[PDB]
DNA sequence: GCCCTGGAGAATCCCGGTGCCGAGGCCGCTCAATTGGTCGTAGACAGCTCTAGCACCGCTTAAACGCACGTACGCGCTGTCCCCCGCGTTTTAACCGCCAAGGGGATTACTCCCTAGTCTCCAGGCACGTGTCAGATATATACATCCTGTGCA
DNA sequence: TGCACAGGATGTATATATCTGACACGTGCCTGGAGACTAGGGAGTAATCCCCTTGGCGGTTAAAACGCGGGGGACAGCGCGTACGTGCGTTTAAGCGGTGCTAGAGCTGTCTACGACCAATTGAGCGGCCTCGGCACCGGGATTCTCCAGGGC
């Protein structure tokens, strides 16, 4: 038995499910959408690790997050993605 | 006794993985300490960025008459979208190919 | 009498249709050859994987074709339409890699 | 050994780089200022993978290798890892 | 007969003289003015930094210095002496921008 | 509220930086062009550093933000931090 | 009792901290362990590199019959080396200015 | 009295009076240098961080730092530097 | 003699029918995420000092600005010729499928050496203070550079 | 009469003298690095499996190569007119120096809420499997675009 590697194929597909029911995707395409969701992260995460370190900060939160999506996006893009997060995290400490 | 157990995905009303996000940001040398809403915001940014390329790609899909999203139509959704442009300029999609662009001077004289 | 297209007509028509297409459009063995011959010099009895030969190649191709369109440029602004190994200079000096 | 394996890399698949790239006419001299910055490219990234793969210790190159060469360069690739 | 220097001569001797130089070529105060009047568009009430107005200028005037020399060599490509938003405009999309 | 601070970078000094950088003649719409290029180049710059003024709580720019800045654009700026 | 105190930089014949180089390793988030050598290699390469370039500076300002470097004599330096070009090639050196190159079409003919 | 800020001032001047035993420097010069060290630290530091996970490694080692050289310097430089850290390192391990 | 147009003719598009292999769903299992609890510290917060950024004024003078002239330079045109393109025939080697052997990647168990963590001790590096010499500036001078009027070979 | 030369003017390099303020050194102190030691897990090492890389062979075509004829594009030469460089006189803020004020950066002391850590339990996600329909390919017919020969104005 092969050795278990991980992906976010699953999640790519549901988000493809929601905005495009009737529609699918191939291998070759999938390995792409994995590799983007990877560098996205890195940039994120590496930017959030920068001004963690800049602030003499401990601790990586939302709003390191947010800065650095501010800092990556190219503009309505990034206003967008602060919404969703911004949205996202309230509904996370409203739940629990 | 324990209750039964939701996911914080779950919990955000989002389809990435917010437990794994937080493994990945724990194990990657990042900081010392991760906040707990962290990985909830990053998850939420990768899920709108994801949706925003399917949409597009679909879109391309749809008008080359395909059911099936390839790196085509992966490239052809990139290249057209401005703001997705800025974001993957230095970024090569293999089997991509490229926009259609012929410059002007170069068309027959009419 | 027997049919002949104007010098140019054919250029345009096979830029559409590359434009187009996808495929890879150098010769898979003799780039392989030319990969693993670049590589003597800094390993010897070295192995490659084939999606690493495939992965360079598309590199290379990519490479290749943003090069050309920027000589492309460049030939355009000298008033021609024919590029020129000046025209692939000046790109090249102007991207900053010579 | 291998030896001459840059004129593999012939005139018309030259020419179909540049149809891709949408040039309408091409000069006889330009094959070969292709084949030589060809050759700079491939040893740049070339040297970097056999780098990472002798790091691992390995014989073996892997796509792996390249996809870190070529981020190393600021030239990423999508879709083969 | 007043003597007048040849149009080019002046131009070279300045070219020899600037680049032997290495002070700021740009007034202090209106680049000052230009700065707080554009960072004025992201958030109200900004103070700055000595240091900060001064990094900002030099990295301005190495940026338009390097691109000026882009644009001399994409003018010479097309057999001219003149530099034009043309050439201008070609660099820049060639640098990537 | 400043206004019309562009013009303060005048023809002069314009023709000053096409010295330094090795040109010799200069067209008349050259000096607007570099303005707008100007502006562009501030505008990315000095939005980066107030992003990272407001994520430290501040109110003052800081050498420190300009150079984070710069750095983030793959300008690295030497000797001033 | 215990020993008059070493330092490991006077044990690797070193100029750099390698004590104080090996705190910045441990405490800037580049792995979860750091070996006894990685700071001695590092401290030596900075040194060498360094060495290389404060070398050519103070060459160039010999040229400019001047006693202290200055930037300017620094920019010199860089900019002459082919390689420490090629690693310096994006960095701006405040009060550096340019190197004096002029095209040869713009010199008078003859 | 103000906090203390580290520099690498006086580890430049001593490598300066190895070098040219007449020659000065200036503190706008200091300061370039100082930025050029702390530069070529996180370069080299970064790349390293990265081959120790490509490879799956908790340590940072010699052998990443050797590795991380040859990739981010040029030629000749790499193949001094990575004799002069051999020698150190040689050295080091000698002496205790 | 120049512009328009209708046929050829070649290429592309569109449609309908077949086969196949890769996407998509299912199933079992195991590893990672969730739950509940503890604990120790990072960070939020309030208070306070004192640095430095802002604002105003007056004066000197460098630098910008506006103007007039003329001269190189950009640009458009015309003519030559040669080189690249389109096409047809011959030759080469890519490509595909198949087969076989072995290197080397990938995994696992085991044990040891190396590194983190702690505590104590102290010397090296930072801030502060002070003095002197390198460099900046003035000034006068000598030399290199450019430009034109002039003459002749 | 078009190409050296003389000579004048202008700018620049060179030498010397004054002066000042920033570099380099000395001092005191404190905090971070070194010495000595323990405990635990990461990685080195050996052994083993099986995948996948390499090497070879043969047949089929697609593609590369080679040659040829001719049109169109590159390039050189020429003429014109205008836009920019050069210099001069007028005007405007820039820079510099003082002063005064206060907002906000930077630091300290307190304490609490949050994230690491751990043990136990389970379901989500991954690998292996199997199946069917989306797409690739083929062939034939319709449409479109290119080019030239021929005739009206």
């Amino acid at each position: 038995r092969k050795t278990r590697k991980e992906s976010y194929a699953i999640y790519v597909y549901k988000v493809l499910k929601q905005v495009h029911p009737d529609t699918g995707i191939s291998s070759k395409a999938m390995s792409i959408m994995n590799s983007f969701v990877n560098d996205v992260f890195e940039r994120i995460a590496g930017e959030a690790s920068r001004l963690a370190h800049y602030n003499k900060r401990s601790t990586i939160t939302s709003r390191e997050i947010q800065t650095a999506v501010r800092l990556l996006l190219p503009g309505e893009l990034a206003k967008h993605a602060v919404s969703e997060g911004t949205k996202a995290v309230t509904k996370y400490t409203s739940a629990k | 006794t324990r209750a039964k157990a939701k996911t914080r995905s779950s919990r955000a009303g989002l389809q990435f993985p917010v437990g794994r996000v937080h493994r990945l940001l724990r194990k990657g040398n990042y900081a010392e300490r991760v906040g707990a809403g962290a990985p909830v915001y990053l998850a939420a940014v990768l899920e709108y960025l994801t949706a925003e390329i399917l949409e597009l790609a679909g879109n391309a899909a749809r008008d080359n008459k395909k059911t099936r999203i390839i790196p085509r139509h992966l490239q052809l959704a990139v290249r057209n979208d401005e703001e997705l442009n800025k974001l993957l300029g230095r970024v090569t999609i293999a089997q991509g190919g490229v926009l259609p662009n012929i410059q002007s001077v170069l068309l027959p004289k009419k | 009498k027997p049919h002949r297209y104007r010098p140019g007509t054919v250029a345009l028509r096979e830029i559409r249709r590359y434009q187009k297409s996808t495929e890879l459009l150098i010769r898979k063995l003799p780039f392989q050859r030319l990969v693993r011959e670049i590589a003597q010099d800094f390993k010897t009895d070295l192995r490659f994987q084939s999606s690493a030969v495939m992965a360079l190649q598309e590199a290379s191709e990519a490479y290749l074709v943003g090069l050309f369109e920027d000589t492309n440029l460049c030939a355009i602004h000298a008033k021609r339409v024919t590029i020129m190994p000046k025209d692939i200079q000046l790109a090249r000096r102007i991207r900053g890699e010579r | 050994v291998l030896r001459d394996n840059i004129q593999g890399i012939t005139k018309p698949a030259i020419r179909r780089l540049a149809r891709r790239g949408g040039v309408k006419r091409i000069s006889g001299l330009i094959y070969e200022e292709t084949r030589g910055v060809l050759k700079v490219f491939l040893e740049n990234v070339i040297r970097d993978a056999v780098t990472y793969t002798e790091h691992a210790k390995r014989k073996t190159v892997t796509a792996m290798d390249v996809v870190y060469a070529l981020k190393r360069q600021g030239r990423t690739l999508y879709g083969f890892g």
